[PDB]
Order: structure tokens, then C-alpha cells, then sequence
């Protein structure tokens, strides 16, 4: 999962946020 | 780790001509997360390419890439001079990053043979301890060139080190230096010394040496 | 716009640490990642790692995992790299970068804004100016052999400047010893060797030394 890819975590805070 | 292999390793272009460059990886980058990036001598990296396509904002638009799964390139419609530089490509896909090792786009010229310079260690330096030879090559192309430091005949390895200018605004030619170091005694111990050069534009190898005395 | 100002040069013996700074002036900081990128005279550049500020979670290639340690700072948007256990191959330019942001405010995953780069030199010399050697030679080739200095720069000139065209100084190179040494070269008239002296002029600041060295026939 790209989930636990560390260079897709800032994507995930971004659309987490928004 | 995902293994970046870049190529050619260098390319000899002139200004207004097509620039097209390669990045191979051992992974299929799905999501295409694949950058290229420029960087001229003495200066920080900057960013030409993010998402295999996509080129920043502020970069010309001569530059442009394209490409997925494992083959991508970067391609420049029309070089400018500051375009002759290194360029390299990183993934961003799977930890940890990896770079490209890296192409150079140098300027082309006409293939031309090296003068070949041999200097022996000055007396000064001898009554130090320290004896250096020092092997010239003057205004040469292309930069890639086979120096062979030979002592008595024997094949010298791991005592020598070589450095080379940047390419010449004026002709585009290269100099090279290569600078064998040894001991006062071991230098006192053999009489004959060699500086064996091949070039892509000498028909065989160039030797330059001296005896010891002369 | 956003500018990454890093901190001075450094030099280190081996088997010592360096702690390099890199302070964001403005722009989103917390929330993309910063990553470190270093690239030894004359080769490529190396992914190290990175780190996300607001999670302090940092991301380390396998090759540096126990030597290195990467940090930051929300509050003055500063992070800092630490790496123990110095060794020659340590000797490069290092980077710090930030995450470039997209069309929203959309992380894009490459390093958008870079550093101006810290200089770090692992080795066990101390300051010693240069010792210059004569390279003694219808063209003639003759020189300069800049030997055993420490640190960089050496500026080479030749006949105080007045002799300019044909001259080729050499980037210098790191010896085994920790000691830098390079060569300066220059091609005349063969003919010139009897009636024209070549006395060429070396600086070192560090050392505050200036050598003026004549070369003649041997």
C-alpha cells in the first residue's frame, strides 16, 4: 500500500487536511 | 533500491541542436514519480522535471520529459549554451531516493591528439624525501584518455593521481595531468621512467620517458 | 522567493562528527519534507535522507543508518544533519532540499528549493602553506608543481600576471597524505628559454604565504 510509503505520506497530510 | 542507470555518459552537442537523454530503472516506476535535474559546475542542483512530464515553473520550455514504467527521457528541443551541463534523474517512488549517476552535454569538436609532457622531479624536491613525475597532455579531445605509468618496464598501479580542466571556452579541448609520487629511494632505485598515453586520436600509444641522470 | 541559507564550512578529523544547519526563510515548512543530498568532488549526487518536521519522522538510505542523524525545528524552520564516524569518503558538498509543491498546494515528491551546499573536508592535517617545485622543461612546456598545502584555495600566477595566454592550472587534488597538491602549466616559445625568465607567483591565504618560484632550464 502506498500508504506506508514514506514519500507519500505528505500527500496523505495534504488531502487528510483538505 | 531502485537502480537508475542513465546514458550516454556524456554527449557532444552543439548549441541549436536536439538533446535526448536516458534513464533505465531496474523497477517499474508506477506512479511515475521520476525528476530530472540540472546542474552547472560549482552551483546547487535545480529541478527541470517532476512526474516524468511535468517541467517546473520558471524552467524554458525546450526542456521536456516523457516516458514510463521503466524507460524515461529528458529531452532538449534546442541547446543553449547554458544548457551544456550534468543532468540527472531520481526517483521518488520507493525509499529510499536514488539518483541517475549522471550525463554531461559537452560541446563538440573535431578529434584531436593530446602533446604529451614529461617532467622529471625537480632536485629540490629530492633533497625532501619525495620524488613526483609529473605527465602532461595539452589541448586534447575528446576528455577520455588511457595515462600508464611504467618504472623499469613494470606497470605501476596504485601510486598516481590525475586531475582535468573544465573544457575550454576557446578550441573545447581538455588537459590532463597525472602526477606519480614515490620515495626518494625507491625513485634512486630505477633509471627508467614512462608516461604511456592512448587517445582516441593517436594511431597507437605515445611513450614519453627519461633515464634517471640525463 | 522561499531561499534554504545552510551553514558554514567545516573541517574534521576523521573519526569526529559534523552538525550542519539549513533555516527556510518562509513557505510551507511542517508539512513537506526536507531532504538532505550530498556529492563528493568530481561525482554524482547521493541520496541521504529526510525527514517530515511535523511527524520529526526521518527516512534513511540502509548505507548510512547508524552515522546518521537528521532533525528539525518547526519553530525557526531549521533542520540539521549530524554524521558520526567521519572518514575521507565522507569529504563532499552537502545539500539540503525542500519538497517542491504543485498546483493546489499538492506535494510533488521532487526537491524544489535547494541549498547553497556546506563544504565538509575530513582530514587530519593542520595549516601548512605550499611548497612549490620547479617543472623544468618549437613549443616548450614548463610549470609549477604546488605540493602539501592545507586547506584550499591556491591562486597561481605567472610573471606577476603578465604572461596569461597558454597557462593551465590544474584543480587540485586530495592526497592520501590530507595534504591538497595540484600542477600549473604553461607552453612557450622554445626559443625564449635563454633570454626569458618564468617566475611563477603562488598565494595561500590560509597560511598567509605568497612564494614566488623561478623556473629555468635544467
Amino acid at each position: 500500500a502506498s500508504l506506508w510509503n514514506w514519500f507519500d505520506i505528505t500527500k496523505w497530510l495534504w488531502y487528510i487536511k483538505k | 533500491e531502485i537502480v537508475l542507470t542513465q546514458s550516454p555518459d556524456t554527449l557532444s552537442l552543439s548549441p541549436g541542436e536536439r538533446a535526448t537523454l536516458s534513464c533505465r530503472a531496474s523497477e517499474t516506476i508506477r506512479n511515475n514519480n521520476l525528476a530530472w535535474y540540472q546542474q552547472s559546475p560549482g552551483q546547487a542542483p535545480r529541478l527541470l522535471v517532476y512526474g516524468a512530464s511535468s517541467t517546473a515553473t520558471g524552467v524554458p520550455g525546450r526542456f521536456s520529459g516523457s516516458g514510463s514504467g521503466t524507460d524515461f527521457t529528458l529531452t532538449i528541443s534546442r541547446l543553449e549554451p547554458e544548457d551544456f551541463a550534468v543532468y540527472y534523474c531520481q526517483q521518488y517512488y520507493k525509499p529510499p531516493g536514488t539518483f541517475g549517476q549522471g550525463t554531461k552535454v559537452e560541446f563538440k569538436r573535431t578529434v584531436a591528439a593530446p602533446s604529451v609532457f614529461i617532467f622529471p622531479p625537480s632536485d629540490e624536491q629530492l633533497k625532501s624525501g619525495t620524488a613526483s613525475v609529473v605527465c602532461l597532455l595539452n589541448n586534447f579531445y575528446p576528455r577520455e584518455a588511457k595515462v600508464q605509468w611504467k618504472v623499469d618496464n613494470a606497470l605501476q598501479s596504485g601510486n598516481s593521481q590525475e586531475s582535468v580542466t573544465e573544457q575550454d571556452s576557446k578550441d573545447s579541448t581538455y588537459s590532463l595531468s597525472s602526477t606519480l609520487t614515490l620515495s626518494k629511494a625507491d625513485y634512486e632505485k630505477h633509471k627508467v621512467y614512462a608516461c604511456e598515453v592512448t587517445h582516441q586520436g593517436l594511431s597507437s600509444p605515445v611513450t614519453k620517458s627519461f633515464n634517471r641522470g640525463e | 522567493r522561499v531561499q534554504l541559507v545552510q551553514s558554514g564550512a567545516e573541517v574534521k578529523k576523521p573519526g569526529s562528527s559534523v552538525r550542519i544547519s539549513c533555516k527556510a526563510s518562509g513557505g510551507t515548512f511542517s508539512t513537506l519534507t526536507l531532504t538532505w543530498v550530498r556529492q563528493a568532488p568530481g561525482q554524482g549526487l547521493e541520496w541521504m535522507g529526510g525527514i517530515i518536521p511535523l511527524l520529526s519522522l526521518p527516512n534513511y538510505t540502509q548505507k548510512f543508518q547508524g552515522r546518521l542523524t537528521i532533525t528539525a525545528d518547526t519553530s525557526t524552520s531549521t533542520s540539521y544533519l549530524e554524521l558520526s564516524s567521519l572518514r575521507s569518503e565522507d569529504t563532499a558538498v552537502y545539500f539540503c532540499a525542500r519538497e517542491a509543491s504543485g498546483w493546489f498546494d499538492k506535494p510533488l515528491g521532487a526537491m524544489g528549493v535547494w541549498g547553497q551546499g556546506t563544504m565538509v573536508v575530513v582530514s587530519s592535517a593542520s595549516t601548512k602553506g605550499p611548497s612549490v617545485f620547479p617543472l623544468a622543461p618549437g613549443t616548450a612546456a614548463l610549470g609549477c608543481l604546488v605540493k602539501d598545502y592545507f586547506p584550499e584555495p591556491v591562486t597561481v600566477s605567472w610573471n606577476s600576471g603578465a604572461l596569461t595566454s597558454g597557462v593551465h592550472t590544474f584543480p587540485a587534488v586530495l592526497q592520501s597524505s590530507g595534504l591538497y597538491s595540484l600542477s600549473s602549466v604553461v607552453t612557450v616559445p622554445s626559443s625564449s628559454l635563454g633570454t626569458q625568465t618564468y617566475i611563477c607567483n603562488v598565494n595561500h591565504k590560509p597560511s598567509n604565504t605568497k612564494v614566488d618560484k623561478k623556473v629555468e632550464p635544467k
